[PDB]
């Protein structure tokens, strides 16, 4: 009767606090001091200060750092498609074709590796992915004609 | 459980970038906590992704998984954007895993994650991993150090002598969390650095959780009073033995005997009580005044005498406790808030009919064919004292 349900009065609720259990854990409470600071401001604090401690001995200004205040990137176009598993349509997810493309494709062509701008990956599934418009992804799937 | 519950923060939380788990323990039924995925991704902002989280602990909850899971198995068939699933409190066995990761919803799952308490379920999970090689599996390894869910093992020395075997498996994300409030202190787990002290090489990490030290966050339902209670608190160093309230801190058993880490300082009469009452009860009957007020100083009221009290201080006392006067229970309803009592307000309801039931000598007829309507009654309701 006492333990039962004993975790929501520490949400909105006017009663006096001391008669609640509210649950911690020990060695973390010495963390925890700023009150309603943002969820953004905190898992923030802790990836900006964890950055410049690895900034500043090992990679001493980094070209990852320097690149991303310029807007430069790992993975582009050619990879993103390679990567990511996801496939978004409207506000639905969806597997990568690719995935299904790639290997079970009986002959897989890559156009111009090297070459990011005119790089072009297609299969005999008549699947074809390209890049246009700069950031935007054209994958090209064809049946028949 | 109470922090994640809310699908404001948990939408706040990955709307500023980052991973979350919705918590399932605020759950009841698979249609309240549609809701919740429905009211996320309204929150959710195009193309931003989260998780869920579930407890192993009781059977009636593993039954309502099998209606969860083939839940999450239909929004997912329908493309819902939940990436991730969590269970939680124990390790499920290799065809309970299996089941989990073959599910139609399996790419939209993306990976699992288990929450290994023991050197014996941390092993466990390197099984799961075998089973499924090229299945993300991310292994958080938590302590009792943490808030909530307890145990006895140490934070190091499991981690210290399992690690290798966790690093044979390609598809294990080792994941630290326990008493961690910042980039500062849990920067030498990413490194390795860590491991040093202990005189072990570098022990490198691929990720860390928090728990406690986003409860007193902005975008956190916790009420402002215990906000500001969790923040009086001092905080330890590796955690003692020694019983007692330590550093704001004191461990108590759940209903189910498993401790639980509470907050021990700014609520020091619930806890300490209770650990009163749970090692004195033979002699109960003897302690009765000294247990009976302690009740009533944590607010756990028990009714006045019990023959001696009219029916309306019963009927009051209900009133008294269900209905607050702050949220104002008509107002509250309005909103459709998740807070809503309603069950309490049947349970009044039932109360009443019974005292009609109690003192009608005669059929029963006008009494109990008015109160029974939906217009009437529900009108009847939303004014306790008329
Ligand atoms: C209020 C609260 C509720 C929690 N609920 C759960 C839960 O339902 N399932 C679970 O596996 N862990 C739960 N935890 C534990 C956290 O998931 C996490 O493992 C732990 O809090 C991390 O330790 P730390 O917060 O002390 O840094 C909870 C923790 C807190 C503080």
């Amino acid at each position: 009767w006492w333990r039962s349900d004993s975790l929501w009065q520490a949400h909105d609720a006017r009663y006096e606090a001391d008669q609640v259990c509210v649950i911690p854990g020990t060695a973390a409470v010495a963390g925890i001091t700023r009150v309603d600071e943002p969820v953004g401001e905190l898992l923030d604090r802790f990836e900006q200060a964890a950055v410049d401690e690895v900034l500043g001995a090992g990679a001493e200004p980094v070209e990852v750092l320097s690149r991303r205040q310029a807007r430069r990137d790992a993975s582009g176009p050619l990879a993103v498609v390679l990567d990511a598993p996801d496939v978004l349509w409207a506000g639905r997810m969806s597997v990568n074709p690719v995935h299904r493309i790639a290997a079970p494709t009986e002959w897989q062509v890559r156009e111009g590796s090297d070459n990011r701008s005119a790089s072009h990956p297609s299969t005999g599934a008549r699947l074809e992915v390209a890049d246009d418009q700069h950031v935007v992804l054209s994958v090209p799937l064809s049946g028949t004609w | 459980t109470p922090t994640t519950v809310d699908a404001k923060i948990v939408a706040a939380a990955a709307n500023a970038g980052h991973w979350a788990e919705l918590a399932g323990g605020g759950q009841v039924t698979e249609q309240i906590f549609n809701d919740r995925i429905a009211e996320l991704e309204t929150l959710l902002e195009p193309g931003r992704a989260i998780q869920f989280n579930t407890l192993f602990l009781d059977p009636y909850l593993w039954k309502l998984q099998v209606g969860g899971k083939r839940l999450v198995q239909r929004a997912r068939q329908s493309g819902a954007p939940i990436d991730g699933l969590v269970v939680s409190a124990g390790i499920p066995d290799l065809e309970e895993a299996v089941d989990i990761i073959d599910e139609l919803n399996e790419v939209g799952i993306s990976h699992v994650v288990f929450k290994p308490g023991t050197v014996e379920q941390i092993r466990s999970v390197i099984r799961i991993a075998a089973e499924v090689p090229t299945k993300p599996v991310i292994v958080h390894i938590e302590g009792g150090r943490a808030g909530g869910h307890h145990s006895w093992e140490d934070l190091d020395d499991l981690l210290l002598a399992t690690y290798s075997e966790l690093r044979s498996r390609s598809n294990i994300t080792i994941c630290v969390g326990g008493g961690i409030g910042t980039p500062e202190r849990s920067a030498e787990y990413l490194s390795g650095r860590w491991a040093e002290v202990h005189g072990y090489p570098l022990m490198p990490i691929d990720g860390i959780l928090v728990g406690t030290a986003a409860m007193a966050t902005l975008e956190a339902t916790t009420s402002p009073q215990v906000k500001q209670l969790l923040v009086e608190t001092k905080g330890t160093e590796a955690w003692v033995g020694a019983g007692k309230a330590a550093n704001g801190m004191a461990s108590g058993r759940s209903q189910l005997g498993a401790d639980i880490h509470e907050i021990d300082n700014a609520a020091s009469r619930c806890g300490r009580l209770l650990d009163e009452v749970a090692g004195d009860a033979d002699a109960v009957a003897e302690r009765r005044d000294e247990i009976i007020a302690a009740m009533a100083q944590t607010a756990k009221p028990y009714f006045g005498d019990v023959a001696e009290m009219t029916y309306l201080q019963w009927l009051r006392r209900y009133v008294e406790l269900a209905i607050g006067d702050g949220n104002s229970t008509a107002d509250t309803k309005r909103p459709d808030s998740p807070w809503l009592d309603i069950t309490w307000r049947d349970r009044f309801e039932q109360m009443l009919k019974r005292a009609e039931a109690r003192l009608h000598p005669q059929d029963f007829g006008p009494i109990e064919t008015l109160f029974d309507a939906d217009a009437d009654g529900e009108r009847l309701l939303e004014d306790p004292e008329a």
